[PDB]
């Protein structure tokens, strides 16, 4: 399976250093290059740099002094280091593959992306609260007062996927994020079926499972 | 740096219709132009490279063409799963540069929201705050008005809204409005209501509960 996977600490304090790792599978880093791209929330993609199969690196000129790229072929990893991080550097960061050693080889596969937040605020896990319930009822969970993004929400450890709406997080004036996740289910299931919202906040190593009962 | 001028910036078109997205390069890029599709919350995916070569596995309804410095992405017979932001990318020289994106929405018939209201939980009230949530489910278009009335008094400055992305199957939206009050303020009143106005409703719909 050809894949690329970004990882690394997602919260960086201002003036400190971002280190992101791109772990690849299904191809060799001495045959393919790896590009780095970022996308500030709601804005367009911006190219940062590329490390080619043979090891030469090219950078975006305005950012070049802040960027360093290392390769570890045995570990199937490329590492991006970006110094002097500023809030304007908050963005989803991507790696992507291109063949060979020259820019005219088109990039094809992208990684999933990782959200990097630059802030002097400290991490905080979520508080989860139940949203209690024709023949259709709605129920949900309020995921409140966490930082940084993202949280992931599932229902019944994945079994419940139909009808689920997990809303985009809203930044509150306090600086902490909040969101809700709702699901519509038959009213006839409210007394028998168990509904559990599973909240995972990787930046704080917080997992919460909250059962939602029809009051 | 080469500037890629992408147009339009947003489109809304029906299932089965044809749409055209263009990108003009500020200098010669030969044919080193890629088109990408980015679903909301996901990484970009390759559609076309070398201006006109369709990537393996991409449906044949996507096609790319050139007319010099003008590059065109055509989607021939749109499907509900085609809502995305689309980008062009030149890779003739450094820095690689992207168009600023075309947001394509799937156009569909008006659908009225189903409305649900949720009282604050006892667990939250024990923390000192009260969040009241109103849910508008599975409607189209996104435009809607949600007014909070507390004891028939209109609220302002104390609610926030969030909207989902389109459903990949039926192209609808859902919306949440969250009224936040202090616990002290929440206990001073009895009737909490959200009134929903949407063009798919012949008249506003109100859902309410009584604190208790
Ligand atoms: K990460
Ligand atoms: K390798
Ligand atoms: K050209
Ligand atoms: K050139
Ligand atoms: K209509
Ligand atoms: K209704
Ligand atoms: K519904
Ligand atoms: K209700
Ligand atoms: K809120
Ligand atoms: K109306």
């Amino acid at each position: 399976q050809v894949t690329l996977k970004e990882s690394g600490p997602v919260l960086v304090k201002p003036t400190e250093t971002l280190t992101l790792t791109c772990t690849v599978s299904g191809f060799s880093l001495t045959s393919y290059g790896v590009h780095w791209i970022r996308q500030p929330p709601g804005k367009a993609l911006e190219w940062l740099a590329v490390i080619w199969a043979g090891g030469s690196i090219s950078y975006s000129t305005s950012l070049m002094s802040r960027l360093t790229i290392s390769k570890d072929t045995s570990k199937s990893q490329v590492v991006l280091t970006m110094t002097n991080m500023d809030p304007v550097d908050t963005a989803t960061y991507y790696c992507a593959r291109a063949y060979g050693d020259y820019v005219h080889y088109a990039m094809d596969y992208w990684g999933q992306g990782t959200l990097v937040t630059v802030s002097s605020a400290s991490t905080k896990g979520p508080s989860v609260f139940p949203l209690a319930p024709g023949g259709t009822a709605a129920l949900g969970c309020l995921v409140k007062d966490y930082f940084p993004e993202p949280v992931t929400v599932s229902w019944n450890s994945g079994a419940l996927t139909s009808g689920v709406h997990t809303f985009p997080a809203v930044l509150q004036s306090s600086g902490l994020y909040s969101l809700s996740s709702v699901v519509t289910v038959p009213s006839s299931s409210l007394g028998t079926q168990t509904y559990i919202c599973n909240v995972n906040h990787k930046p704080s190593n917080t997992k919460v499972d909250k059962k939602v009962e029809p009051k | 740096d080469i500037q890629m001028t992408q147009s339009p910036s947003s489109l809304s078109a029906s299932v089965g219709d044809r749409v055209t997205i263009t990108c003009r390069a500020s200098q010669e890029i030969s044919g080193y132009l890629t088109w990408l599709q980015q679903k909301p919350g996901k990484a970009p995916k390759l559609l076309i490279y070398a201006a006109s070569t369709l990537d393996s596995g991409v449906p044949k309804r996507f096609s790319g063409s050139r007319s010099g410095t003008d590059f065109t992405l055509t989607i021939s017979s749109l499907q509900p799963e085609d809502f995305a932001t689309y980008y062009c990318l030149q890779y003739t020289n450094y820095p690689l540069t992207f168009g600023q994106g075309t947001k394509l929405e799937i156009k569909r018939t008006v659908a009225a929201p189903s409305v649900f209201i949720f009282p604050p939980s006892d667990e939250q009230l024990k923390s000192g705050t009260a969040s009241v949530v109103c849910l508008l489910n599975n409607f189209y278009p996104r435009e809607a008005k949600v007014q909070w009335k507390v004891d028939n008094a209109l609220q302002s400055g104390n609610s926030q809204e969030s909207v989902t992305e389109q459903d990949s199957k039926d192209s609808t939206y859902s919306l949440s409005s969250t009224l936040t009050l202090s616990k002290a303020d929440y206990e001073k009143h009895k009737v909490y209501a959200c009134e929903v106005t949407h063009q798919g409703l012949s008249s506003p719909v109100t859902k309410s509960f009584n604190r208790g």
